[PDB]
């Protein structure tokens, strides 16, 4: 626990990088997280939605 | 943009609409702006026989 100084914003920085990359599997309330399952399963009014 | 359609094809006159008419015959943009107008003409494009 020596470097703990620098391996903590080493650990910060990939955390935050892994939590934004892991925020594009969330569907924030649409009915897929996949935009080209939506392309394809949905008309563009709903779609657009 | 006048026109003769059937009753229950007056709902096809829309954004976003699946139908025949919609299709095929008059379509209208997802960004339409404007007003519809429908009224039953049975006792003028219509005959007995």
């Amino acid at each position: 626990s020596a470097l703990g100084k620098l391996q903590d914003v080493v650990n910060q920085n990939a955390q935050a990088l892994n939590t934004l990359v892991k925020q594009l599997s969330s569907n924030f309330g649409a009915i897929s997280s996949v935009l080209n399952d939506i392309l394809s399963r949905l008309d563009p009014p709903e779609a657009e939605v | 943009d006048s026109f003769v359609i059937r009753g229950d094809e007056v709902r096809q006159i829309a954004p976003g609409q699946t139908g025949t008419i919609a299709d095929y015959n008059y379509k209208l943009p997802d960004d339409f702006t404007g007003c519809v107008i429908a009224w039953n003409s049975n006792n003028l494009d219509s005959k007995v026989g």
